[PDB]
């Protein structure tokens, strides 16, 4: 499936410290899908090394998550999440991010 | 010294009963009051037994005598009377309740 | 209204409802909030905008695996918030910055592995974090550099393997400090900086190989532990700049040099135990240390003790110094307080009369596996109570009563050499004493050595029925065996094959009559009084001599049974007619006697087991080879007579007198059974028997054979009065 | 203000006296302030000659209201585990000492 | 240093050391110092420069007569001082001005008579004087002006005559006064003006006529008291401006008519007792006053009780309204907390079953000296526990037991016409019980036993065997007088006479006899039966007119005797009279105990002289004096037969029987003398066996000794046997 | 006996209030002789009505006591006493007095 997972950020436009994407499984904990911050630095989880890929338009805000080939165990709930300041390490760690977003639903059958 | 401190007062006032009428008199009761400087502190106590004795350990000092006199009165009545008694305190001092 | 409970002074408790959000509806005046027990996953944006006043929060075991960065928001109030149990993987950095009043943070008992850079900020009234059970691999720095106000910190069951330095340094207000269970290996030189206010630090259980250099910079540290590590030396003056020391856990190490001055001018220690510290010398110079109340140096090669140890030490309580290589005693006056003392497993020799002089709380002694070889008089006269004194395994002649009326539970176990025995007169609230030798206990309380209807004090038989049947039996016995002898020896100057084995017997009996008659004679001396001889018998010869002559009568006996089978087997298969190969054995009977009963010579304590001095005393003989080869050989002996007497029995020579050796033989047999078979009853436990009728029945079976075979060969062999009136012919 | 009956948070460590055992923090808490009312002692009169206290007496003391029993659980050598008890106090309240 | 004691605490004692001057060499730090009890007589200028930190001083009973002005110079910081029991004639005016500091002054047990205009100038700090059993001879009120500051002042046992106005005025201050055991007769209208803070105020034992107007300028007193003073009358609103009174002491007074609204809107009130206010006739309108724990009033003319008692006074517990003349009684219900109830002396007529219910911690109720004429059955069931009862000197018909089983003591003392007994299956706790009527506790001795009248089976058996004897002789010698002819020589009409009187004692045998019978093991409820029954009474006049008819037929053959002897008269109508006049004289004997009331009932036997002194002491005294005289009369007139032992024909059975008879009255004649010789004592069984034996013997033993002893009697009985042939 | 008990007042001149003799026997208490005030009104004891008599020379403040025909109760030690305010009435009471003297000795044998 060609799924492109999009957000926007509406509050302000200037570039965030840092900008990842997570993912929960109900009732279990959120664990990161990638993150992104301001120089370009990428990271990925090692179940998503290699069939996503996170992007950026900086200028407006959207950041897109593209997905294909998913796997059925990719059923899940996902968050856009930010930060502003940049006070800490980049990573795929939830308790950074400042802004969580209300996510939505992928459902892989 | 700091007036709210434990002082020796003096307060007066009379006696009677009214099983045997009598005259009553003037006496002046000494009273002990005031607040005990150090504080009031109370903590439990961990214990490895399988029951638990005197959770709390507790220290709170109240000024109470520490010397008093048998004092006595001869309280006439009617003629028979009677000899009262009281225990006149003379002074004040911090101690420790239980 | 929520289907929780609640309380009076605007408290409000949930736990263990099954909730899974904040519970909706409860009061806005809400200063205490208990949710512990429910299983919530995560708390979103809007939580907790219902409890502004909110003080104290738990959630202990909730399952929380997220916190909404504004989900605190608005608990500007919040004071005390416990997250233990949960599946935070990390520290909410995000979540807890806006708690300005948080006062007590609890996150142990969680899975976390990273802790963020930006953790704790703007926590100023942080003051007791818990991060306990957690999966930490490093000391969190830079977060823990954020919170100058922290007095109490715990990292404990982490992963932690080093601490870098510096970094503790900006905790200044740090008063305790639990780093146990962890993998540290090494601690950097200044990694405890600026930690002048610790007062505890516990670093029990970790893998130190070195001893950590350090806490030479902490001023105030109270109690110090590192017990449980690889630690295996302790310098020199290593608490030097640890005046306050109070308590020291170091008794689970590798240890094997402890400094000399190690332990130094620590003015406020209370316990000193070290164990193990072989290479240790002399006595720590622990000068200063004057505030002792429990003293234990053990496995070490301490050679001697200071003069001035209690005198020094006049608070010290226990003192345990046992192993170790202690020669002698100094006196032990000024050791006021003194409750115990050990000193076993030492080379201590003697102790005079002013050793223990003047102690008076004294309450337990301890001298076993020592080498004393006396003790004076009024040694043990000066101390006041005494409830325990051990002087077991020494070589003590002579044990002192004198002073010891206080005493309640003695051991003076394995004491051998001290023959003279104690008494009750003096020894008067024991009720539990052990004694070397045998039955000292016959005139006492619970003796240990309690040996009765074995080696009874009063006795050595007591029963009068018993008494009177042996000196029957041994007067006959003695009397037939005396006119036998005579008769054939005076027969003539040659003797038949059978005559000559009809002497022998009589005169192997012999021996066993002798020792019935001293047997007899000792009970008689000892009636009444039995136990002071009982030793005397015991440690004396005459034991070991009167079981070596039952011995040798057995066998004598055996042998002239075995002999005359052998003639009367060749008689019927053939004549050979050796005389003199039957001298041959006759002889070669004695030497086979002789060996029989130096088996129990060679080795040490068999005859000494009872008075009775038998080879087979009540219970399992300790030389179970001999003792049980001895008896399979008697037993076996029988077969070979059966096999060679089956030719007599399927015709029942016997012709001439053949009948009293059959009779003889088979009452032999028949009494020998019973005393074997009593010796393999500790190996089959089926069989019982009772000290007393034992004892009876052995010394019954053991003359029985004596007391008979001369009545019926001469009550059954007319030759006998055949050779009665042909050696009449002498008298007149 | 400092000087009422509040309750205060303080940290110890609990470990058993003699076993091998590990120590833990536990998170324990404590009555303490100033009671308003004056602790008093008046002497009294009695008119019958038997024994009686011979003062009547008041002492207030911060001390706890309502508690809540909670327990720990210790690891110990061996694997073996033990359980030591304590009291929560929740309050403090002033209260008559006698 | 000194011989005296000391202390750790800055403190010097030195009572009763015998000291002449105040001790030398103590500590100059000295905050406490007594020399209480020693032998001063002065105090000099220089007395007290040693002790510059002094802050009590004590002296009391130092026998000193003089202080210096100088002497307590420069002890400013003295606080209490204490001068008691010394021989100052006056106040140290001059001596006592420079203790700025001094707060409590001690002067009482002293002679003073006089009071100096300036004393206690400058004593501002003064909060307490004592000048008590003085002298003095009216109150100081310039000396008094001085201190505003004054908390507490007592001018007891003084000789104070009157109060003036504004006498306290300056002293609005003060919050207690004494002034009792002086001879105060009149207070000024304003005496107590400007006593604004006053709360106890002491005025017993004085001489006042009326009721002080002037304690309406008192706005806070809690405590008055004027007892053992003349007064007669409260008006009414006295204590109007009074309305934080609790305690009033006016029970020592010749108080004839208080208010009826006297005692009134005082909502603090506890107790309220008024003894002896004879003119009294309403209920006092105590409205308001709902906290009252005692009310009582006695001697009164109050003639009913209101309602609202209770039902207001929810507090009450004790109630006493003894006396008065109470004649109804309102529900008590309401009365919850009520513990005694006392209605003695009262004219309380009966106790509906409504009256005492609802009650519950009831404890003791009083009912003595009523007219309760009935109590229904379960007036008292409603009530809970009981301990005491007393009900004694009414009209109890019947009483009931229900709702009594917890009750411990009861009396019933003169409840007479209580015919009907109780029983101990429902008063179980009962161990103070007294009855009226007699014998009445034989439930719960040895006079009017429970059991039978005798008793003893062998005086059962005896007076049976006595009676029939007598009977049946008496019928013989009768019949055969009355048929022996129609003329009887004057012996045989005296025997005759004889033989018929000794019937009455016979017939009071047998009813005696067959009383017991009935009796037999269960004579008590018999025995009240007897009593207030008219057969006891009868029974007992019967054995005395038998008495006296046996004194007078002796009498009669004595006489007859002695004028035989003497003379012949042959006055056989005079005999017929005198043995008419025989019937009379024990007629008026037997209504002598008629007249009086509560004689015969005394005992069942109905014998005139029963265990202890008779009642009726003159009469029955008088009796026995008669019948022993009689004796020196008959003695008198058979000396003549006697100097020779007319006698010849048949005297001798007469002197045998006089003789008997004689003897027989003998005992119990002087048994009814024994009350006064107290040296003689009797037991109460004993006594009366040996009383019903002595009573019957002469009539069994005297028709024996005339047949037995008489051959006319078996002549007469021939000669009679031809009638019947 | 002519004996003139003289006093003398060293303090002040001016006319004091008032100024009195008293009497003291051995051990006992001060009961007053006499009394005279400023303007010359006299009170004497009643065991004191004729035998004595006080006088004074308010200028030199020289106060004399005249006794003659002395008693033999009158063997005492005498004192001169003396008031300087106003405030209080002239008579035989020892307490109003605010000066003593040493007083003397009189022995009437």
């Amino acid at each position: 499936g060609s799924l492109r997972l999009s957000c926007a950020a509406s509050g302000y436009t200037y570039s965030p410290y840092c900008m990842g994407w997570f993912r929960q499984a109900p009732g279990k904990a959120r664990e990161g899908v990638a993150t992104v911050d301001l120089d370009g630095s990428t990271i990925y989880a090692d179940s998503v090394k290699g069939r996503f890929t996170i992007s950026q338009d900086n200028a407006k805000n959207t950041l897109y998550l593209q997905m294909n080939s998913l796997k059925p165990e990719d059923t899940a709930m996902y968050y856009c999440a930010s930060r502003t300041r940049a006070g800490v390490t980049c990573g795929l760690n939830w308790a950074i991010f400042s802004y969580w977003g209300q996510g939505t639903q992928v459902t892989v059958s | 010294s700091d007036p709210r401190r434990c002082m020796r007062h003096h307060y007066v006032d009379s006696i009677s009963h009214p099983l045997y009428k009598c005259s009553s008199k003037m006496v002046l009761l000494a009273r002990c009051e005031g607040h005990c400087s150090q504080a009031s502190r109370s903590e439990p106590l961990v214990s490895f037994s399988t029951v638990l004795k005197q959770p709390f350990r507790s220290s709170c000092h109240c000024c109470r005598p520490q010397t008093s006199k048998l004092k006595a009165l001869r309280l006439r009545c009617s003629g028979m009377r009677l000899t009262a008694t009281y225990r006149y305190i003379l002074s004040c001092h911090c101690e420790e309740c239980n | 209204a929520a289907p929780c409970s609640c309380d009076g002074d605007r408290r409000v408790d949930c736990s263990g409802k099954g909730l899974t959000a904040v519970p909706e509806g409860l009061s806005a005046f809400t200063q205490a909030l208990d949710i512990s027990m429910n299983n919530i996953t995560q708390l979103p944006e809007d939580a907790f905008k219902n409890f502004p006043f909110l003080e104290e929060l738990q959630l202990a075991g909730n399952d929380l695996s997220f916190i909404h960065p504004k989900a605190l928001s608005g608990l500007k109030e919040l004071k005390v918030l416990t997250l233990q149990n949960n599946q935070l993987k990390t520290v909410p950095s995000e979540a807890i910055r806006g708690l300005s009043a948080l006062q007590s943070l609890r996150l142990d008992a969680n899975h976390i592995t990273s802790v963020p850079e930006d953790s704790f900020e703007g926590l100023v009234q942080l003051r007791h974090l818990w991060l306990d059970d957690n999966s930490l691999t490093e000391v969190p720095v830079h977060p823990l550099s954020n919170l100058p106000t922290l007095q109490a910190l715990t990292l404990a069951l982490n992963k932690i393997s080093s601490i870098p330095d510096f970094a503790f340094t900006n905790l200044s207000s740090l008063v305790v400090l639990h780093l146990h269970n962890n993998k540290i290996r090494s601690l950097s030189q200044h990694c405890f900086d600026g930690l002048d206010n610790l007062e505890t630090l516990d670093l029990n259980y970790n893998n130190l190989g070195e001893f950590p250099q350090a806490i030479k910079a902490l001023p105030s540290l109270k109690e110090l532990g590192f017990h449980s590590n690889s630690i295996s030396v302790i310098p020199d003056g290593a608490f030097d700049g640890n005046p306050l020391l109070r308590t020291i856990h170091l008794y689970d190490n590798p240890l094997s040099f402890v400094g000399n001055s190690a332990f130094h001018n620590l003015s406020d220690l209370h316990s000193l135990v070290i164990r193990g510290a072989s290479m240790v010398q002399q006595f720590p110079n622990l000068t200063g240390t004057v505030h002792l109340e429990s003293l234990t140096l053990t496995g070490t090669k301490i050679s001697s003790i200071p003069n001035n140890l209690c005198q020094e030490q006049k608070m010290l309580r226990t003192l345990d110094l046992s192993y170790n290589n202690i020669r002698d005693l100094p006196s032990f006056n000024g050791c006021h307080a003194l409750e115990e003392i050990s000193l076993q497993r030492n080379q201590i020799y003697q102790i005079k009369e002013g050793t223990f002089q003047g102690l008076i709380s004294l309450r337990i002694l301890d001298l076993s596996r020592n080498l004393i070889h006396e003790i004076h008089s009024r040694a043990f006269a000066t101390l006041g109570p005494i409830t325990n004194l051990d002087v077991s395994f020494n070589e003590l002649t002579s044990f002192p009563t004198e002073g010891l009326n206080g005493l309640n539970q003695l051991k003076l176990v394995g004491n051998f050499k001290l023959k003279e025995a104690l008494a009750a007169k003096d020894f008067v609230n024991l009720r539990s004493l052990s004694v070397p030798y045998a039955y000292q206990c016959c005139a006492f309380i619970h003796c240990t050595p309690s040996t009765g209807a074995f080696k009874p004090c009063e006795y050595l038989l007591g029963s009068w029925m018993i008494r009177l049947t042996v000196w029957f039996i041994f007067l006959v016995a003695l009397f037939f065996n005396l006119l036998v002898i005579l008769t054939t020896f005076a027969s003539c100057t040659s003797l038949p094959s059978s005559k000559l084995f009809i002497g022998l017997i009589s005169v192997s009996n012999l021996f066993m009559g002798i020792y019935t008659g001293i047997l007899t004679f000792l009970d008689a001396v000892s009636w009444g009084r039995f136990a002071e001889f009982g030793i005397w018998w015991e440690t004396g010869s005459g034991c070991k001599v009167a079981g070596f002559l039952a011995v040798f009568s057995s066998e004598s006996a055996i042998f002239l049974l075995m002999l005359a089978t052998v003639e009367r087997s060749l008689s019927a298969k053939d004549k050979s007619n050796h005389l003199k190969q039957f001298r041959v054995a006759a002889l070669l009977a004695f030497l086979g006697a002789t060996v029989a009963g130096c088996f129990p010579l060679f080795h040490r304590g068999e005859y000494s087991a009872s008075p009775l001095c038998l080879p087979f005393p009540t219970g399992e003989t300790p030389s179970l080879g001999f003792t049980v080869t001895l008896v399979l050989l008697n037993s076996l002996a029988f077969l070979l007579m059966a096999v060679i007497y089956t030719k007599l029995y399927c015709n029942l020579s016997q012709s001439s007198m053949i009948k009293h050796v059959a009779w003889l033989i088979f009452t032999n047999c028949i009494f020998f059974c019973p005393v074997a078979f009593f010796s393999f009853a500790p190996l089959i436990t089926a069989i019982s028997i009772s000290p007393e009728i034992m004892k009876s029945v052995t010394l019954i079976f053991f003359p029985l054979p004596a007391c008979l075979n001369p009545v019926l060969y001469v009550f059954f062999n007319p030759k006998f009065k055949e050779d009665w009136k042909l050696l009449k012919r002498r008298v007149t």
